[PDB]
């Protein structure tokens, strides 16, 4: 699936098939996925898809 | 030996624009093809000529040179002259080069003070406001009575004005082991603070402004419960503190919140009494309260703030927070029972010392305070299996930082408020140092600071009113609301993410450029340590 995100003050795409390394933060508001993929970005957690959600249970 | 060519600033050219201290490392990284490079006093007189040694900065996927000017150990005031590239900005090597900065890093605490007008002029720019938020606050959210129970003083926590009982946690530990750690350095030092005049030391008349707002965070109810927050239900927006004049409350307890506040009035307790000891005793006896109901409800318990949309700091486990409020009731008082919490919650912990730790994951102020105690009954096998993790990590964020283009202590790691964590490794740092001294780890600590100061990919100084190229548009509703081109001094912005060149000195970004008071906490220890040095 595709996951949607900001960088550089653009909307991207990615799939999660080119998804490489997934890994949470916490912030003072909740958590962030950030993931690199064949690139950087990050989503909240409340915006991630469950499928970027399975892969960072995975990596964890 | 002058140098003969005319050298132009070039941004290139990457160092601690603050400067250096004498016995201790000094390097520049150039990101230019160079080889030679001199460094030179104002007036052009060669000091020293040495070859930049290329590296590749794996961060930035570049290569750098890095001009190591280590042996210059002459006080004054120098530059580094890059044949091919330009010149460094100037700055100095003095013991006491630091003093500046960290009385600055301690200006931005008092200028964030809550409750009470604040003043200072800073390079000739008068900051100020008036009272603000004077009716802290409202009790509805915890037992349904709109009664006010004051809450007012401490600091406001970030670029908002609410104040937040976790993020203190991190705040106040972090500046009460930099007095611990350099007592006999910190306790002459006079602030711009309207506490001057008194009998305490200026850098814990700070302090005690926020536990002074802590100590009100207790349930009315006499439980030992501790509210999470005092704020408004939502952010208010750009405007002067003063001018907020939205009802402030009182938010439901966590347990994280209690123990937080046990460990702070623990540390308070035995820290105040030479000074106050009436306050020394009416924290102990809080501090009790808490460790109290703590005891009796074991359980992990989040806030139930959802009625609020202002910062959560929800840390995700209390279970580093209670191990760090028995290590500061087993420094205070001595019993048994304290020291067996610490030493069973310790003992669990797989890895004692992390090297990259904030809010959320306080154990490391625990094993600090344990391993550095001067009393005995510690379990042996423990403090040494305490010991070689400290001793463990403190080797590898050397070896980050060595192997790092800029000497960034925490690598390739960046999140929201990292900058803070690479000051606050300092503690790693220098607790390794006074355990097993070694010379690596101090001038570790001195990449941490240099890296905040401009040996950066932007060369740029990440602290408001200091160094090269400073922030000039933190996410910071003094700053953005008051009449002044500069912004409010002294605070560490936290940084860009989720890479190494993602910072952006604009307003609108919260998510790299806010101000917080765990940021100022972890740059207030780093520098602190170099305060008063020998
Ligand atoms: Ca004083
Ligand atoms: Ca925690
Ligand atoms: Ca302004
Ligand atoms: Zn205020």
């Amino acid at each position: 699936v595709k996951v949607k995100f900001v960088s550089s003050g653009e909307e991207k795409e990615v799939d999660t098939s080119k998804i490489k390394k997934v890994w949470r933060n916490l912030t003072k508001y909740g958590t962030i996925v950030q993931f690199t993929y064949d690139g950087r970005g990050y989503v909240r957690e409340l915006d991630a898809p469950k499928e970027l959600l399975d892969m960072l249970a995975r990596a964890e | 030996a002058k140098i003969t060519e005319n050298y132009q600033f070039d941004s290139r050219i990457r160092l601690n624009s603050i400067g250096f201290i004498p016995n201790h490392s000094k390097k520049a990284t150039i990101a230019a093809n160079c080889s030679t490079f001199y460094v030179v006093k104002e007036d052009g007189t060669i000091v020293y000529t040495g070859t930049a040694t290329s590296m590749f900065d794996n961060d930035t996927k570049e290569t750098v040179y890095i001009a190591d000017f280590s042996s210059v150990n002459e006080e004054g005031t120098y530059y580094l002259a890059v044949p091919g590239v330009g010149k460094s900005v100037n700055f100095k090597i003095a013991m006491n080069v630091y003093e500046d900065a960290f009385k600055t890093a301690m200006l931005g605490m008092y200028l964030l003070r809550c409750g009470t007008s604040v003043s200072a002029t800073y390079n000739g720019i008068h900051y100020s406001h008036g009272p603000c938020h004077t009716n802290d606050a409202y009790l509805d959210y915890i037992n349904g009575q709109h009664t006010k129970k004051d809450s007012t003083k401490g600091w406001h926590d970030a670029g908002d004005y609410n104040k937040y009982v976790v993020n203190a946690g991190i705040t106040v530990g972090s500046m009460f082991l930099a007095w611990e750690h350099f007592k006999d350095q910190l306790e002459p030092v006079a602030l711009e603070i309207p506490e001057k005049n008194n009998s305490i030391p200026d850098f814990l008349d700070e302090l005690k402004y926020e536990i002074d707002w802590i100590l009100t965070m207790q349930y009315p109810d006499g439980s030992g419960r501790v509210a999470h927050k005092v704020s408004t239900r939502n952010f208010g927006g750009f405007i002067m503190p003063e001018n907020e004049h939205d009802e402030r409350f009182f938010v439901p307890w966590s347990s994280a919140a209690t123990a937080d506040f046990v460990a702070m009035t623990a540390m308070a307790a035995r820290i105040f009494r030479p000074y106050d000891p009436q306050y020394a005793e009416k924290c102990i006896n809080a501090a009790k309260v808490s460790y109290e109901f703590l005891k009796n409800n074991p359980a992990n318990v989040f806030a139930n703030q959802s009625g609020f949309s202002t910062g959560e700091y929800a840390t995700v486990s209390d279970a580093d927070d209670r191990l760090w409020a028995a290590a500061e009731m087993w420094e205070t008082l001595g019993d048994e029972e304290y020291l067996r919490d610490f030493e069973n919650r310790a003992a669990q912990f797989s890895k004692k010392i992390e090297a990259d730790f904030d809010w959320d994951n306080v154990a490391n102020l625990g094993m600090f305070t344990y391993l550095l105690s001067e009393r005995p009954g510690k379990n042996p096998a423990l403090v040494q299996s305490i010991k070689d993790s400290l001793l463990s990590t403190a080797d590898s964020i050397v070896r980050t930082s060595q192997n790092h283009g800029y000497g960034r202590t925490l690598g390739t790691t960046y999140y929201w408020g990292c900058n803070g964590t690479v000051v606050r490794q300092t503690m790693i740092l220098q607790v390794a140092n006074k355990i097993s001294p070694n010379n690596d780890y101090v001038n570790a600590a001195l990449d941490a600071i240099s890296h905040v100061f401009g040996r950066n990919y932007y060369n740029r100084s990440y602290v408001t009113g200091l160094g090269i190229n400073p922030p000039m548009n933190p996410h910071d509703r003094r700053s953005g609301a008051d009449g002044i081109w500069e912004p409010w001094p002294g605070y560490l912005v936290g940084g860009g993410w989720p890479g190494p060149k993602d910072w952006v000195d604009i307003q609108d970004s919260y998510q790299t450029n806010e101000i917080a008071i765990n940021w100022n906490a972890a740059l207030i220890y780093a520098l602190a340590g170099f305060v008063n040095y020998n």
